[PDB]
Order: C-alpha cells, then structure tokens, then sequence
C-alpha cells in the first residue's frame, strides 16, 4: 500500500487547488505467514522481547538468488539490480533454507552489476542463497497469532517503513497539449464503472417540494482502471507513474 | 507379501477405562480402516513458478467400519444402544380379556409363546370355553388368538385367560450410553499359505447402525453396518513404539 | 476451535504529524492473551466451571493460566540438585532475561507429574544450546527424552466480564463456553 | 443367528393418547429402521497431532420406511391424511340431465354402479325414451351415458333420469390430522427355521405417500412408499430397559 | 387389494370458476400423483438423549404428472397455452411471386395443401404457363413449387398464382391464460378382476410441457409430459369428508 | 392422434428485421422445443394448512435445440458466427522458399491444391529443378512438399516456386454478429400415413457449437449440436390468435 | 513413440535432506502423476468480443498416485506413519490367567505363536493339569486357549502358564512424522520391444492410506492406494534443464 | 455434407510473436473444440409475459482439447513445460562406490546403459575384480549392480568402478514458460470419398497434461490428454474475412 496526504478544496465552480502534503508516501505491507518447528518459539520471543520497535524488513516481493557462490570475506555481491529497491547506503540481507542462516551488510553502491560493500562477509553462502533489501519497519499492530496445533501459529503481520522510499518518477512517453497521456488499455477481468460526479449539493429540501440548482453546471466524469504486470518493467514503469502523481496533485 | 485376509473379531466393551470380558461378535462380512490427515501447506516464491515447497500435517483421525450379519442380542446391544433383558418362563392365571367381543375379533396377550390357553367364563360356576371356539395363529407364538365362533345362549363376555409363557431376550433402543470397545481382529492371509496377521485397536467408539430392512428380498442375507472412530488412548506411553490408535502384528 | 493468543501493549501515543510517526513504549511490557474452551460432559464439571466464574467475580480475581506450547526443548539430562537447564538457543537470552510475562515453567513429565520452577537468568552458552537457570532444584534427574512440554506460564485475569454459558442438552449433559485471559500485573507487585 | 424377515405389519392408531383398535396393514413388502445420531467432538493437542479424543452423542433419532401394495380405503385414509366415507346403495328419481343435447354428447351421472336407467321425457304425457336411443359405456360403472341417435320428432330437450346406484367408499385428502400409529411387525425369521422375532414400536409418526402411479407400466405391482420417524414416548418408565422408541424379542 | 391401473382421464376447464364441457385427453402412458408435507419439530431435553418428540405439519402440497402422446390440437392449447384456430378452405386469383426468379429457386405459398396451381404470365395477354415447367415438393403439402426451366424467350418475370388450399387447424404459443382443469380418472384395476377404481381432482393448475421431440429416434412414440399442482378449492365444505384437493372412490 | 416425426428444416436470416432468403438446413438428426414458465405463488392459511391456493405465470420462456450433421460452409457460417469467403482458382510465380534448406525438411504453400508444381532455381540462368528430387505429400492437397535429395554440386539455396491453386471456401471464428433466424419444419408424421405436419418459429437467437470432434472415433456420423432461444417477435398482432413465438398447423 | 509401461519403483525417505537407503516398493499395481496449473487471464475489450487475449500461469503443482498390494512392514512403516519393531522370541515362566475360570471360558496370551504350552497348578507340590483338558485354537497362533473340562477336585483357580513365542515384527498407527521419499520408476515401455524408461521424483510427500479392507469378498488382491504431492526441491540448481520437481530419461 | 475426419496435426511454437519451425505431433486420436459465449439479455414487458426479448453476446472464447499418445521428448517438452536435454555418450574411470558393501547389497550408477563395466580393487596393486563376483541387472539399463559374493580374503571396502555410459535425452517439468503455439489440422473426410479439410489456429495457450499412467492395465494404449484455450491474435486484419481466432478451409 502506498499512501499519500493530498488536502484539495474547490470552489463553486468546478476548479480545485492540490496541496500534497507528503512528498515520500507512507508505506504499507500486508501479509500472512506460519511457523511450525523452531519458528513459532522464536517468532513468540521475537514479538515479546522485541514488540514495538523498528526493525529491518526485507522485502519479500524483490527476492533474489544468487548466480554464483559467495566467497567468505568477498567486498561485493555481484547480482542482478534491474528495478529493485536497492539504493545507495542503504542495507542487504542474505537468507538460507532457515531463520538463522542469515547475514545484513551495508551496501555503499549500485554498479548496476553488483553490490558495492564497505565490511566484508564473515560467511560463504553457495547458489541458492535468498537476497533481499532490506527497509526499516515498525510493526503498525501486534499480530493475532492462530494456533493451529500444539506448536504452529498462523500471523497477520502488517509492517510500515519508517524511511523514505526514492524512486524514479516517469511519465507515459506520448504528450497532448503539454500533459500526459494514459495510452495502456485496463484490464476488462473485473467489469468497471463510470459516473459523472457533480458539486449538485444545496438541494434545500423543505416541506412542499425540492429544488436543485446547478452552481456550476459541469459534469466531471469519473473512471476506474485496472491491470496486469507480468513483468518487472512494468511493475517498475507502474511504481515510477505511481511517484510522478504523488496522489492526486499531478494530473493526465 | 499379498493381502487376502478372513477371520475373527472380538470385542471388550471398556467401561470407565476398566477392560471388560472380550466376547466373539459373530460372523462379520467386511471390514475396512480409513485413514484421514489434514495438512497446512508452505510455499516460498523465488522461482515464479508459485509451486508447493512444504505441508505438515495438522490432523489425525481414523475410522473402521464393520459390516455383521448377526443379529444376536448381545451384538443387538452392542449396535443399538441397548441393554439386554432377560424374561424367565412363566405363567399367568387372572388375565382379563378385552370385552365387547365377537366373531372374527382378534385378542393378543402380553407375552409370546402361549401354550395350554384356558379362558374361563365369567360366572357364579366357573366352565372353560370349548377349545373348537377360538384357534391360536402362528402357532400360539405372536400371542394372537382368534375366536372360531360362539354358543347361542351367548355367555359372560368378559374372560379370564390363564397360559404358559416362554422365556424370551430383549434389547432396548438407545438405552445405553455410547460404549467403548477395544478390538482385536485375528484373521488369515490366505496369499501366503494362511499366515497369520492380527491387529489391535485400543479404542474404538461406535456409531448406530445405519439401516436395518426387516424384510428383505432377493438371496442376500440381512446386513449390519456399523461406523466407528478410532479415538486416542492417553494410557499407552507416548514414546512406546506401539502406537496409541492400533497395531498390526505380523510373524516372521 | 481454533484459538488465537496476542500480545496487547500499553502502546498509545504514537504522535502521527506529517513527517513520520513515532512510538514510545510507556511501560515497554507485553500482557500476553489467553482464549479458552472446554466441554462439560457432566453434572460435576459444569458446576465446577460456575463455581469457578463466581470465584473470578469478572476481571477481579486473578488465577495463572498456563500455556500448552512447546516453546522449551530439552538438550541434555539434568541431574535433579542441577540448576542449569539447557534448552535449544531460541534467542531466549536476547529477549528474556528474567522480566515480567517470561518466566515460569511447567516440566510436565510423561507420567503426570508436574514441576512448577521459576527461572531466574537465563546466559548464552552456543549459537545451538543454552544454560537457563531456574530457582531450587527439579525433583529428580529427567532425561530430555522424559519431557513433553514446558508451557510457559503467565498470571491472568479475564478479559471480559460477560461469560456465555451454552446449555445444549442437560444439566447432566454437555455444554460449551469460551474465555479469554489476559495479563496482569498482580500478586504484590 | 442370521435373519431373513418375512412377515405382517400390525398398526394401532393413537388418538390423545389413549391406544386404538389394531389392525393388520395387508400385504408389506419392504421394512426398514434408519438411526441417527450426532455428536460433539472434544480434541487434545498435547501430543502434537490434534487427533480426536472424546465424543459424546447429542441427537437421537429414528426413521421408518414402509413399502405398502394395498390400495384398501383404510390403508388410504392412513397414509392420505384422510377419513373413509361410505355411501349406502340407493335410487334417483328426479335427476335433470344438461340441456341442448345432440348425437354423439356424453353425459356424466353423480353416482356410479347405474343399473336400471331410465330417461323419461318430460311433457304432458312421460314417455320414456327407447333404450336403443343410448348406451351405458363402461356397463354403467361411472354413469356414462351416450347417445345413439333421436327420433326424427326432437322430443323436449330436457330429461329426467332416474336409476340406482350401489354403496361406495371414498377417502379424502389431507382430511385428517396426521396420524399417530404404533406399530408391531411379525417377522418370521427363515435363517434359523423359521424363529419368531417380535419388533414393536410405541410411537411412529408417518408422512404421507410419495408417488402413486395410477397407470402403471411393466409386471411390477403398485408400490406405496411411507416414512416416518419414531417419537419419544413419555409415559414408559425412563429407568425401564425397555426404552422409550422401540424394542425387539427374541425367543431363546 | 392390489393395484395396476389402466383406462381414461377426463378434464375440464375452468373460467372463472364455472365448470366447463368436459372432454377426453386422448391416450395417456403415464399419471402419477405425489404429496409434500412440511413439518416443524418440537423437541424435549429431560432424557438427555437430544431426540424428537414431537411434531406438526405446516406445509401442505400436492403436484401431478401426465404424460399424453396425443398431438391433438384441443390437447396442444391445453398444454402449449395456445388457442384452436380454424381456417376454411378457400382459393387464391391474385398472389404476386417473388421477382428476379430463376430455375432452381424455390418458392412458397402462404397456404398449405395446394392444388390446381395456376401460374399467369403477366403481359397485356394473359399466358398461363407450362405445367411441365415447374413441380410441387412433397405433393404441394408444404406449398414449395421448384422451378424446372424458363422458355428461351424469357417471359415477365413477376408472375400471379392462383390456386386452391384446404382448411387448417392452428394453435398459439402463450396465446392463453394459465388453464385450470378439474381431471377425472376412470381406471380399472387389473389385480382384482377389473374392479372399478375413480379419482377426483377438482382444481390443478398445469405447468407447460417441458420437452417436444419434433424428429424422434428408435422406436418410442413422441411423449408429452405435463407437470401440475393440485390448488386448494374454496367452493366445497370445509367440514365435507370429501375434501378439497382429490378424491378416491372404489366400489365395494 | 399419434406423432413420429421425420422431415427438413428451413431457416432464413434476419438482418434488421427485413426477411432473408431461405435455404435449407441439410440433413439433421434431432429438433427438441423446451418451454419455462417461472410462477408466483399465494397461499392462504384460513383453512389451517397454508396450502397452495393460487399461482399466477411470470416468467415465460423457449429454447429450441438442433442437431445437425451438415458440414456445409453456410452452416459454419450459421454455426460458428463466420462469414463465407470464396477465393477463386489462379497461379502463383514468385513464391520463395524457406532458405538454408536440406534433405528431409517440409515445405509449406500458402495456398492448397497444389498443380504443376515447378521450382526454378536462383541463378543468372534459371535451371529448373528436377522432379525426382522433392515429393508432394497428400497429392499436393496441402502444398506439402518433401525434399528427397540435392545435387551434389548444391545449387543457389533460396527457390523460386510457381504452382497453380484451386477455388476454395473459407469460414471465419466469431467473425459475424448473432444470427437471428426464422424457422420453419416440415415434419412428416409417420404414425398418421405420413400426415403433413407444419412448424413455424419466427424469431430464434442460436448460440455456438458446443463442441466440433474433428478426429471421430467409433462409426457415429459428426454430430453438432446448437441451442437457441425463441424471442418474442414485436411485428406480429397481438390480439391474432397465431401468437409471436410461433405456432403449428396439422391440416385436418 | 507409444507408450505401455509396467516396472519396478524404489523409494529413498529423506531424512532432514540427507538422502537414505533406497529400497524396493514391492508389486505396484497402478502409478499415476497429475499436474494442476492455475493461470490469472487478461482480456482485452478493443474489438467489441472482450474474449480472451492472454492468459500467464501462476499455480504449479504436481501430485502422485500409486497403488501398492504388498503388506510389508516396510510398506506398512512407509504408509501408516509407523516405524517397525522387531521383538525377538522367547520364553515365559510366570504368567498368571484370570481367575474364576471355568469351562468354556477363552484365555488369551500376551504373546502370539506359543507352542510347549504347561499350566503348573498353585499348591504346595506343583501338578502341572493334563494336557487334554485345555485345547489350543489356531494351533496357538494367538495364544487363544479354551478349556475343556475339569477334574472333579476342583483344583487351585489361579494358574501359572509357561511357553515360547516367536519373534514377531509390529507398525505402530501415527507413531512416525510425515516421511519424504524420492521415488524412481523402472518402467520398461513394451510398445517400442522392452525401451527402458526412466522417472525420478526427487521429493514426494505421501497421504496415509485412504482405506484398508482386512476381509476382502470376491477374487481380487488387497490394494492400496497412497496419494503424494511432488514438493520443490531447493537443492538443485535452478538454471539446471533437469529441473526441480522431476525428469523423464528415453535413450535414444 | 458429413463429416467423420482422420489426418495429421502440427504445432509451430510462438516466441516473442515471431513463427517457429512446425513439426509433427505424432499419432494424434482425438481433437475436439468447444465455443462458449456469454449473453446480456434484454427483455420488454407490454405484452404481461415476462419474456426475453433481446439478447446481445458480451463473452466470446474457444478451448481446444487434444488427446496424443506419443511420448517423444519433443512432445514432452510441449506438454511437461520442459526443455530437451541432450547427453553424449561417454565413459567414467573414477567413479567411487559406496563404503561398507556386503552380498545382496544393490549399487546404482548415476548413468544408465553401462556397459564393459569394470570394478578396480582400492590398492596399492590394482586388481580388477572377478566378473563372477557381481551382476547387472535388468541388463544394466537401470545401473544397478548386485553383488553375488566375495573373496574369503575380504578385499579393500571402496571401489573404483569405470565403465561405458550412453547418449539419452531428458526433458524437465515446469521449466519452461507457456508455449504458444499455432496449429494446423489437415484431416481427411472419408464421407466424400476423403475430401480434403484443413482447420488453421493461430494462437493457442496449452495447458500440462491432467493425468499420465506409467503403468497401465488392459489393452488400452496409455493416453496424454492436453486442454488449451484459443486466443485472440492481434495482429491479423480486424475487418479481415479470415478471423482472429482459427479457421476452416473445405475444397469445393
């Protein structure tokens, strides 16, 4: 979920004035897991001990593995960094089969090939190995652990990055009077909906019978939009659309 | 190593965890165990491929399900919730008969197996009714007795009936408290020169018969089907090698 | 049914302007929360379970409520004058080192009996095994393949007063009902 | 100790209570007695499995099935919801039959069994009309009447018939309140040589019939299809083994 | 006291609640008759076996299925919702052919069963063609005339028929309001000799036929299966042993 | 009064409500006419039964199945919402082949019904090549053509093929709008003497084929299968007695 | 190029990863994989069909049948969740029988298999009872022993029996977690003369047995059938072309 | 006019939208294709019918279903989601066997059709060990090797064994992505004297196959069954006579 602050108040007529408040948007992650052996200990003494305070989420949804082995000691981790959320200074995890089998490392960098590092690894892991980047968070409400079975807890953890999220901010390639055009076709799975919203408030409604008067007497339609990745590019050109409108403030 | 088994069942009825008598359940037709695991499945999402990567299983139950073809009163307690009752032989001497009778009314006794029926006319001078004037049907054996005719100066209509009674087995329906048996089948394998197999089950609660057709059509004898769970017996240790549903022994 | 358990926190005040929020941990303590089920099956257990809701008179009175988690494994035999109880490294140093709503354990041996210690520090000893301490002694020398659970206790009280008791057949039948606890700071301090 | 049931079927009606006249329900081929219990499941989870641990019976329920091929008015009113009618034999003398009759019309009479018909013309004079001016289709088992032909002198249109009409039964529908019968089945059991076995049960309340195939096809006789569920009875004693649904003896 | 019914069923419409002519359905295979009844359950907890005790019907319905193989037009308005309409034999002088019209077109007439076609060339002097020149399909059945050839020199192509067409019988389709129709079966009951059987249905409201089979394989006639329910009549006594729904009448 | 129904059928489109040209349907094996009514119903409660009393039609609906066995380019037009294509026979000269080609490869032609296939090889002077030295495939009734070998001295690779092709009909997929089309049967009834029977739907809305076995197996002849819907035709008179669905005339 | 396989399988369990001893499953009689694919479709509406323009797969996976009909310990272990116990012979001397004993009771041992059966009566001076008064059923292949009589000086009740019993192999019900094999078929494909055919799954999660008929009726082999999901290996290399799940081996 | 199809099919797999190289599917038994379209109805109520009125489609969509009996790899790769594997044929000189060997034991090879297989004693004299002393069974086709005994002077554990391996093809699962592939079906209809037909698809997403039976049973020939859905190409003309879908071409 990326949220925005964007404040607009219109006059009679149909003309508004934006005010985005927030420049980096609030993030929010939404998801379910489960532990079983070993795990829900460990995720019960993490959340008791631990509880509100910040901590350093991966990001799940970049996963990447690695493409060649990882020699202990090595400065620099060279990987695929094509539309992920790698930034300079910021920070890397890598993961094996379990919770432990772990390691964080600060990346200086972005070659664009690899993972520029200021102290070196202390570990080797082989092909296989998860790498994921990694984001403060803060736990935005304690999960409600489902128990399962005499060790197993399903949870819905939600997490909210307390950084600010960079990201390239591009707009469709074809222009029309100087503004952006929205060229991709939605996605028809789901049938969608239009209407046409008018500032017709006023009704005065008393005792024999109503009047409305249009103040402005324009119509501004409406129109909802869907559609499907299948791709990193397009994910990536989506996030990017996603920053240029900053919430409502920027129009197309 | 192939499986063509008949044999034997016997039964412990296990009241208030105390083992009962073991007793022969009679001629048994099929027999079948069913195994029933529910499961809650990982998944891990690196290769894009959305695939099943790890289930463990939750759940555990199993049931056995019995079809007998004896309808004796011990088994008939055993499926019917009831408890057997047993009559001693008998007789009865001041019976009253129902009045306002005539030709072609049919009067039935409380018990079954009547023999040597003596109906007394109402009087001042006792003076038994001719035996030419009523006639048993089935044989005195449903307790029904028809009136052949009566003499023209008609007498007393009320009568006294004075027989003999036999001895007789009942079983109540829902009676009794939902038993616990233990089995113990012991059968042969054919397939290997008749050897011999046994399995055991602790604890086994029953379900009532599904249907029973009183009256039957076609060659094939009355069946009883009976449905039961396998519960957990908390007595057996819990690291001891043989289980706590049941086992199967197998020499060799 | 399947019952959940949370950990509520004293955690308002999170002061959401328009730059970033930020959280300040009042009391930095977790209340874990209990849910509870039970099945009657009888005259003498259903008048218990009253007697047992007119004793708590609500969220009043409290009572333990131990877990039924396997949260504690054992490693390595104790012998019974041992005060070193070693466990699989669960992190447990890191987060419990002796502080309210830890602590507190349940041996539960296979045979029945059941051992109430209280542990004191726990010290990391290997990135795989731990030496948690307890307070006097265990009762015998239990071998790891001799435990069953240890189920972390913690005191409660309820969460809500109101309790349904759902008669389905009979005073000599079954009936069901559901209860939640929670964690309390109680007996003295 | 095996059962292969041939027998009758005696049913008792029960009005507040008090116990009827029994009566035999004829020809019965097919009986059968469904159970039905449900039950509420307690589970542990200390060995890790979840697996079932204990169940107690809640329900308790009892259904009858009764396969019928008598089409007797007493048997309808038992399983039509309905009270028998009979009508006692009699004669018409002043019936008016449908005015504007022609060649080739036929009329319908209220009774059945006509004999004797006779249509008398009306005028000044009676004349009654020659029987080779119409026929009795049916021999006059519904009243049907057509006509052969007029005298070529139309004589007055209207006519009065007069005729006698034999005594009937009839049997409503839904007429009655839903009966309440105890029943008691005399099944002779062939596998042992013909044992008596006795099933009595203290209350039944039936449902009404299914499917009635008035015009049949193939050598199958008519088939009456009842079913009914065994109440509780309140009046036997509770500590009595006997039960309260039914019961079931066994001489031996 | 036993049933296999064969004969005649007898319906008549209802308009407005006055009785219509009664009339015969034809040849009828099949006739069955089926009750529902909706019951509400009261039951009693002292026992502790959570069993019925007690229970009233609420629901009370009755449907009928008829399955004709008369295509009858008096039965297809009755089961198509259709109204007969008669048309007489009449001639045709002045019908205009389609133009353009070249050998091996076909054309048709708007009426069936032609005969003594006459086709006139159109010109200041009437030509009537060649009879060799055209053909009737199917015997002019279907009013299709096939065009055999043209004489060299290419007459006016709009031409005049005239000819003669026979009387038809017509039915709508939903034409009609919902028919109510009392039925009256007369059947006679093999298993006793022949013994007169009659049942009574004062209201049914029919439901249209569901399937019609226009090309039919094997070597099973074209069946038309009815569906109807048996409506509550107001008009006859409430107390009346005869009922509202139904009657069964039987002579003995 | 009996009906067995065999005959063809005629249908003819209808292109914004003006009547097409009717033309026959070939050969079909099964014509079904199903009806629907959906009802509202009232029910009173004075007489303690809350049995059905009225019921009024709401809903009223048909459906026409057809089964035809006609593979014909205008039933795949009707069939497959496509639109007939006619491409008349010619020659090719400029073809060229798929390069880098060797002993054992397939070619393919754009065009089928391949004659006189000649292949000209690229080089300052054309030499023609051999016939031996490729083979046609299914007569040459896919432009298939087979190399069986090369020269030693390999020629130019790339070929120049020049062939003639045969006229040919093609049917597109989901290429034309919904059909609508009028129907008219011709049934005769066998059961009467072949008795002319006549069947008219004036508006029917078909929908595609369920399913199309190319490749059949067993000695049943390809069967396809299409449902459609009668509409209600708004030209017709309302009041007329022939209704707006359709309507049937049996002379007689 | 067709395919008709029969063959052996071998089974691997894996134990935390590390590959175990393989082992013959015995006879199969049915081996079956099923692939379940779940796919998310866009649909593009520019050309007035909204049809389906592109569809991407998102599920995966794989299950696995098989049919066993051997009752190995093994086999039993692998399917029921048990691990086999091995107890040795030997001999007992101090066994005590249940008291109150008299004719026609039933003893049962705790030990199967016993032969050189001695019950030493309890007194002063032992007196081992006559062998003829104790009979062995099932030639003491349950230690089921029945007594046939006793002397006349009724002798001590209690008894002390001594004996030897077999060794003996046991499966426990639930006793083992849910074991992971790899499986590897040795089909040999008789439609190509004998054409070896490899498969190998390299991680399977079986289901218990689904049923098990202990008392078989008619002339077919006990089967069991087990169900097993084909999990993703993490160990392989991803970009290997063997893949994860499985492979296929054809030489050729 | 009939059609009852027999021929060839091939598949032509689409990468980045670009043809591939066409080959032949093998033995092909069924092929069948299903149109499903949903409609919008529109209905109008003047007349008091409640009936349909208008309908207008909204879906449109195609699924292709093919049953295929050959087991290539090629076929494999289109149906498993997998890529073919070539392996050369080779040799091995220092494979190591497994330790702690012992008569009965059965070694596997990581290769299959060994040959010349040679077994070196670990020593510093190399002595190969007798062929006597093991065997290959199932003609070494599996790899497997079991051991019929040792020398007396028991030889050094490990082994080295060298051998002769040959070429074989593997095809992976799931590791391919979707193909899209276009198909052509040239059947021949043996009703017109096998007529030529040819259908053409453009585009087709196929789905893995549902079941596949390594070990059959019967005299059925094992079948692959393969479900796909037509999707619309976009790059034919939109108002083209051809389609977007597929297509029929007949002769004529």
């Amino acid at each position: 979920r990326l949220s925005a602050s964007t404040n607009i108040l219109q006059s009679e007529s149909a003309v508004t004035q934006r005010r985005a408040m927030r420049l980096a948007p609030r993030r929010e992650f939404d998801a379910n897991m489960y532990a079983v052996d070993r795990e829900r200990q460990l995720l019960d003494m993490t959340l008791f001990g631990w509880g509100a305070r910040i901590w350093a989420l991966p990001i799940w949804p970049d996963i990447q593995l690695l493409h060649q082995p990882l020699a202990a000691g090595s400065l620099g981790i060279p990987c695929d960094t094509a539309g992920l959320d790698f930034r300079d200074g910021g920070l890397a995890m890598l993961r094996g089969e379990d919770a432990f089998t772990y390691e964080v490392v600060e990346v200086k960098t972005v070659t664009a090939s690899g993972l520029d590092l200021v102290r070196p690894v202390q570990a080797a892991w082989g092909t296989g190995s998860r790498l994921y980047p990694v984001r403060t968070a803060q736990l935005t409400e304690q999960p409600t652990l489902t128990r399962l079975t005499d060790t197993a807890q399903s949870a819905r953890v939600s997490f909210l990055v307390m950084e600010p999220s960079a990201w390239p901010e591009l707009m469709p390639a074809t222009t029309y009077r100087g503004r952006p055009v929205l060229e991709q076709r939605p996605d028809e799975s789901e049938d969608l909906t239009s209407s046409y919203q008018r500032l017709l408030s006023t009704l005065d409604n008393g005792s024999a019978i109503p009047r409305v008067t249009d103040v402005a007497g324009m119509a501004l339609p409406v129109i909802g939009h869907r559609w499907i990745g299948m791709g990193r590019a397009e994910r990536s050109a989506f996030r990017s659309l996603v920053y240029a409108l900053r919430g409502q403030q920027k129009p197309l | 190593t192939y499986f063509y088994g008949q044999g034997e069942i016997d039964a412990a009825p296990i009241v208030n965890g105390v083992l009962g008598k073991w007793r022969w359940i009679q001629d048994v037709s099929a027999m079948s165990i069913q195994l029933a695991v529910e499961k809650v499945e990982h998944k891990e999402s690196y290769s894009g491929q959305k695939a099943l990567v790890r289930s463990f299983p939750i759940g555990k139950t199993a049931t056995v399900n019995i079809t007998l073809h004896s309808i004796g009163p011990d088994n008939l307690a055993l499926t019917l919730y009831g408890k057997v009752v047993a009559k001693a032989a008998g007789s009865v001497t001041g019976e009253v008969l129902p009045a306002d009778l005539v030709a072609g009314d049919v009067i039935r006794l409380a018990n079954f197996g009547v023999s040597e029926l003596v109906i007394t006319d109402s009087a001042s001078s006792p003076a038994p009714l001719d035996p030419q004037y009523y006639a048993l049907r089935a044989d005195g054996a449903y307790g029904e007795v028809q009136l052949l005719g009566l003499p023209t100066p008609a007498p007393t209509q009320p009568f006294k009936a004075a027989y003999e009674y036999a001895a007789t087995k009942q079983v109540g329906m829902f009676t009794a408290p939902q038993p616990t048996v233990a089995l113990r089948y012991k059968g042969i394998n054919l397939a290997e020169g008749g050897a011999p197999v046994i399995v055991e089950l602790y604890k086994v609660a029953t379900d009532p018969l599904q249907e029973l057709a009183l009256i039957s059509d076609g060659n094939t004898v009355a069946g009883m089907q009976i449905s039961g769970g396998i519960l957990l017996d908390t007595s057996k240790p819990d690291t001891g090698d043989l289980g706590r549903f049941g086992r199967i022994i197998q020499l060799g | 049914e399947d019952l959940t358990s949370s950990y509520q926190r004293l955690l308002s005040t999170l002061d959401n302007g328009s730059a970033i929020p930020r959280v300040t941990d009042v009391a930095g303590m977790a209340l874990p929360v209990i849910g509870h089920r039970w099945i009657g099956m009888g005259r003498a257990e259903r008048s218990a379970f009253r007697s047992l809701v007119y004793a708590l008179r609500g969220q009043q009175k409290p009572l333990w409520v131990p877990t039924h988690a396997d949260d504690l494994t054992l490693v390595a035999t104790v012998s019974q004058l041992s005060t070193a109880l070693d466990v699989r490294n669960i992190g447990y140093a890191r987060f419990a080192n002796g502080r309210p709503g830890r602590r507190d354990i349940r041996i539960e041996l296979y045979d029945g009996t059941v051992y109430h210690r209280r542990i004191l520090t726990s010290t990391e000893l290997d990135a795989d095994t731990e030496r948690v301490a307890i307070d006097a002694a265990l009762g015998r020398l239990v071998e790891p393949t001799d435990v069953a659970r240890i189920c972390f206790m913690a005191l409660c009280s309820a969460a809500s007063d109101v309790v349904e008791i759902e008669h389905v057949t009979d005073s000599e039948g079954v009936a069901t009902a559901a209860l939640t606890f929670k964690g309390v700071r109680d007996d003295e301090f």
